[PDB]
């Protein structure tokens, strides 16, 4: 008909046009912003890292917005969720990166082994196989204090540390003790054993030795995110 | 001693329930329906492809007019579509991007959504000014909202990742009833057609039947090996189907207090994300992780047909009240209408 | 005779 | 004895493959709605310009060369020279635009997402087509038929582009040499060199087959620059030689060699779908989803 | 071990409430489901496809 | 019903040995990666060992490596754990835990507080 049916169809095409005009702008804002999932234990130092990003710029999820080189980032922290995470972690498949913060000094009886098991579950999950992980081995000052004190031994909790040697590609800080360097690169190579075994996924791991109060954590995120998106862009140009 | 005693008591009570269920198993459902004719080959085709969601669609719910539907994606949009013309009627920006569930009120006057923010938000579609605004925020849960279903305009039952279900009074905003008993995350719920009972499937590989007015669990159904992601009532209200991560769908009878049929195949090793029945209950439609939907003979446990139009994981499925159409949403950001 | 060509 | 047969068969094979490839690319990019991305806008525009170049170039330059007579009219001469020049200009500017978008996507990945929208691609394509239709406006005006008489007193014509004086002719061919072979060639070479530099720093600094893929991307970038220079160096060199020394160029090149030079130019419209679309993995993934 | 005792007591109370229900035979419930499926087979558009004039999506 | 039942615990002298067993019922046992976890008194739940579906892939935590051996029998639906050279730090409630989904490489939440696919646990006490 044309009595009222034409008017209704005109009104519903004009409403669909106004909705699609708003969704083009929302597509541009969605594509420009990069989303990050911040994961870690309760004593990993991640809360200090959030407070450090928030100075520069119960809820079920917390959001921190920061801008580096006029590039917007939204980092999501999980609070007031249960410790069973096999369901809600599947929401974070599409994020640019998962920032996994591990207290490296905590070698519960073994918080480092629990962080390694959580990293193995995140890495080998079928829905997170294309999500890159930015790994922050945190609290390098407490790790250096415990290694130089010599009371607690990593060989008690990780018996393969005794046969471990520092890699030739290692870049120690000036003035850093070689025992601290060997403990740092053993903790890094425990995560890199997991990260470099799982095939058939488009994920990469970016390990970083960090302390919670480092000013350059956001720059470490930026340079990793710049590489992740680059890899994604390269996928568009792949041949076989 | 006392705790051990309580464990052995609960163990002999489980043996009593198992023997009482085995006493009623005179003949299986497949033996009853072995001499009825089969449905043949169901060849549904894609009639519409709704487009406009930036990110993965978690959930979809059909309205009661069998025409308008709501879809929730993780980009922070609720889109209410008109499935006859593929036009978009509403696009609601959400406060929290990470939505996981949506629901259409039977009156068509309200929609609800929730997810990782642990809040069920009610949006009024019939405001005086004409714009869609949030009408109510229900914030009592201590875990992610996984499913919500309106009983009427003033009532809604929610399931959450804090192992509890809740019945809410939307006008006051408070939990009128808390349904406790599940040990794992409650993933889905399905109201009975009379809305006096509902069933809930959880991550403890169990489904529970709940009395809405009494607030108690009447029956507990077991048989699934892994987490139950999906649950749906049979149309007459005397049975329900479940979909789980053990790559099986199962039909449970309320009055026989056990499972009647297993819908599984050796070529399927992926979990089920959503289930639904047809109008007569003859067909059970299940969405899967391997991007396909299977249509099963609900009485003979034969796979009638395949819906194979999605590129990513099928996340939600809904059959209209008049039984005309099936909507499948997916992680490739698309809704498809099949018949 | 037929000398020259079109440019493209 | 055998040169006209080789001319006919090579022209026919390049015409068939170019038309088939460009219609397949256009069909896939306008049929599959999931492939409506920003890069595929440039790829669709390039496919349209290559098909237009093939249709308005290969028969209208093959048949009058074989017959030694432009059997069509003057208006056909004007329109075909206009569409040949326009299609060459659009194809070259689309190659430059594709190189610039790849530079933005790879060398500045976070910054490019802000400005590599669909509206940006639409404005670039619209400006490309408008400027190419604007700069080729002298070709309808000044291309005319030149009558000549054969040895057997047979009247015949030649479709020739001639400006009123030799200063304008040399300046015009210099202008087209600059903005259709040199400046686009320099811009594309610099952009792909910067991409190759970034990828070589990535390879040298360091899912383990990423490096192989990066090497393949570098290989294809070089093969794109090399094939662009190989396809467009002889015809622009011949046009400049005819612009400055007309009698010696027409004495040396007319007949078979100018036909082979023009054919070498025309094979770009055949190799561009093969390079840009038929070797892309995601174009062939989307190709199998529309032709079962 | 204090809250676990209360949890075990609640589980035994729930199992005692679930143990005393009236259950019908499986053959009876199967026959009732089969009767419901046969009594509504003409009203199912997905089972028996409707003509294209009655299909709003065709 | 998914059911896991642990047995074989008790009190031993230091340097002694124990064999724990986990009888599994209610699921296809060969389709799941199995785990042993433990909870020391006053501490949280701690992962000890896991074994894959075929038994080929086996891992242990660092403090028990070289002393504990995990094994499975898919025909008997049984999971074993041979605990040689026991120390007083090994005094814990040992739980048999199943990974939540079949045919999966990952294994979430088996050390969570209220995980569903985990047995009641057996007590192992190492003391003089
Ligand atoms: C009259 C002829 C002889 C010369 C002029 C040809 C133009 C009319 C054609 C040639 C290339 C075509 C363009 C090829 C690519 C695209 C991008 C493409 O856009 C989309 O794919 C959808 C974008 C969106 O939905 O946002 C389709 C339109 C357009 C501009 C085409 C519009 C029509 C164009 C400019």
């Amino acid at each position: 008909k044309t009595e009222d049916q034409r008017n209704e169809e005109k009104a519903q095409r004009e409403a669909n046009k106004k909705i699609e005009k708003q969704l083009q702008k929302d597509k541009q804002v969605y594509r420009a912003t990069h989303r990050l999932l911040l994961l870690g234990a309760g004593e990993s130092g991640k809360n200090t890292i959030v407070k450090q990003m928030r100075i520069l710029h119960t809820s079920g999820i917390f959001e921190t917005k920061f801008q580096v080189d006029k590039v917007n980032f939204h980092m999501f922290d999980v609070g007031a969720q249960r410790d069973e995470r096999r369901k809600w972690i599947q929401c974070f498949n599409d994020v640019t990166a998962i920032i996994f913060v591990v207290a490296s000094s905590s070698y519960q009886t073994n918080r480092l082994q629990a962080a390694l098991k959580l990293f193995d579950s995140i890495w080998n999950n079928k829905w997170l196989r294309d999500t890159s992980v930015i790994l922050f081995l945190n609290k390098q000052d407490l790790l250096a204090e415990k290694v130089l004190a010599g009371k607690s031994k990593i060989e008690d909790y990780f018996p393969e540390f005794a046969r471990y040697t520092t890699p030739e590609d290692a870049t120690p800080e000036p003035g850093e003790d070689p025992r601290v360097t060997r403990a740092k690169y053993f903790i890094r190579d425990e995560f890199l054993r997991i990260s470099t075994a799982s095939g058939d996924g488009r994920h990469y791991c970016y390990p970083h030795f960090t302390c919670s109060v480092d000013t350059e954590n956001i720059r470490r995120v930026f340079n990793d995110c710049r590489d992740i998106i680059q890899r994604m862009h390269l996928r568009q140009y792949e041949l076989l | 001693s006392e705790l051990d005693q309580l464990r052995q008591e609960a163990e002999q009570l489980k043996n009593q329930i198992r023997d009482a269920r085995k006493a009623c198993a005179d003949a299986t459902l497949s033996q009853i329906t072995n001499n009825i004719d089969p449905v043949g080959r169901i060849q549904m085709r894609t009639r519409r492809t709704l487009r406009g969601h930036l990110a993965k669609i978690y959930a979809m719910h059909w309205g009661t007019d069998s025409r308008l539907l709501v879809s929730a994606s993780q980009d922070g949009k609720l889109i209410i579509w008109d499935s006859y013309t593929t036009n978009k009627v509403h696009a609601i920006p959400l406060r929290s991007s990470w939505v996981m569930t949506c629901a259409y009120a039977p009156s068509g006057n309200y929609v609800a959504c929730g997810g990782l923010d642990n809040i069920c938000s009610i949006y009024n579609l019939k405001t005086r000014e004409g714009n869609v605004r949030v009408s109510r925020e229900l914030a009592g849960h201590t875990g992610y909202l996984s499913c919500c279903r309106f009983l009427d305009d003033n009532q809604i039952v929610t399931s959450s990742g804090d192992t509890t279900c809740a019945l809410w009074d939307i006008e006051t905003g408070q939990q009128t009833t808390t349904f406790t008993g599940h040990t794992g995350d409650v993933m889905s719920l399905s109201l009975a057609p009379d809305t006096r009972l509902f069933v809930s499937g959880a991550c403890d590989a169990s489904a529970k039947l709940w009395d809405v007015r009494e607030g108690m669990c009447r029956q507990t159904f077991t048989g699934h090996e892994s987490d139950i992601n999906a649950i749906c009532f049979f149309p007459n209200g005397n049975a329900f189907a479940t979909g789980s991560d053990d790559a099986t769908c199962r039909l449970f009878d309320l009055r026989a207090d056990q499972e009647l049929m297993t819908y599984s195949h050796d070529n399927i090793i992926c979990g089920i994300t959503s289930v639904s029945f047809s109008k007569s209950g003859r067909l059970l439609l299940a969405g899967y992780d391997d991007f396909n939907c299977n249509v099963w003979d609900a009485l003979k446990a034969d796979r009638a047909g395949v819906l194979a139009g999605h590129d990513n994981r099928v996340s939600c499925l809904g059959v209209t009240d008049d039984g005309m159409a099936v909507a499948t949403g997916s992680w490739d950001s698309f809704l498809k209408i099949w018949n | 005779d037929y000398m020259g060509w079109m440019d493209f | 004895e055998w040169q006209p047969a080789v001319q006919i068969l090579l022209y026919s094979l390049i015409f068939l493959l170019s038309v088939l490839g460009n219609t397949l690319v256009i069909t896939v990019l306008i049929r599959n709605k999931r492939m409506r991305t920003v890069t595929n806008i440039f790829l669709l525009s390039l496919a349209v310009s290559d098909l237009m170049l093939c249709l308005f170039c290969m028969p209208f330059n093959l048949i009058p060369n074989l017959l030694k007579d432009f059997i069509f009219g003057s208006a056909v001469c004007k329109t075909t020279t206009y569409f040949m020049g326009t299609s060459v200009s659009v194809s070259t500017f689309n190659l430059v635009a594709i190189s610039l978008e790849r530079y933005g996507a790879i060398c500045k990945p976070l910054q490019s997402r802000v400005w590599q929208t669909k509206s940006h691609a639409l404005k670039v394509i619209a400006a490309t087509w408008c400027l190419s239709f604007t700069i080729m406006t002298p070709y309808p005006i000044y291309s005319n038929l030149v009558p000549f008489t054969k040895n057997n007193n047979q009247t015949a014509n030649m479709c020739r582009f001639l400006l009123p004086n030799d200063v304008m002719q040399q300046s015009w061919h210099t202008f087209l040499l600059l903005i259709l072979f040199l400046i686009p060639g320099i811009v594309m070479m610099v952009a792909y060199g910067l991409i190759s530099l970034e990828l070589y720093q990535g390879i040298k600094f360091e899912s383990a087959a990423n490096l192989m893929a990066k090497k393949r991307v570098i290989r294809m970038l070089i093969v794109i620059v090399v094939l662009f220079f190989l396809c467009w160096m002889p015809i622009f060199s011949a046009n400049a030689w005819r612009a400055y020394d007309t009698a010696s160029a027409e004495r040396r090149l007319s007949g078979t060699p100018i036909s082979f030079i023009l054919l070498l130019s025309y094979t770009s419209s055949c190799v561009n779908p093969i390079i840009y679309c038929f070797m892309n993995k995601r174009f062939r993934l989307g190709f199998m989803a529309t032709f079962p | 071990n204090t809250a676990s005792i209360a949890q075990a007591r609640k589980l035994v109370e729930q199992l005692k409430m679930e143990a005393n229900i009236d259950r019908i035979k499986v053959s009876k419930a199967a026959a009732d489901l089969m009767a419901y499926c046969e009594a509504h087979a003409k009203e199912d558009p997905l089972l028996t496809p409707v003509p294209a004039s009655e299909n709003p999506f065709r | 019903q998914v059911q896991l039942q642990e047995s074989g615990g008790g009190l031993v002298q230091p340097g002694g040995s124990l064999r724990l067993s986990c009888a599994a019922s209610g699921f296809t046992f060969s389709n799941y990666k199995m785990n042993w976890v433990r909870q020391a008194p006053g501490k949280g739940l701690e992962w000890v060992s896991d074994i894959s579906q075929s038994g080929a892939s086996i891992s242990y935590t660092g403090s028990v490596k070289g002393r504990f051996t995990i094994s499975r029998d898919n025909a008997k639906n049984t999971l074993y754990l041979q605990m040689n050279s026991l120390k007083p730090e090994d005094t814990a409630v040992y739980y048999c835990a199943r990974c939540p989904a079949p045919f999966t490489r990952d294994c979430f939440d088996v050390t969570s507080t209220t995980y569903a696919y985990r047995g009641q646990g057996t007590q192992v006490t190492v003391s003089s």
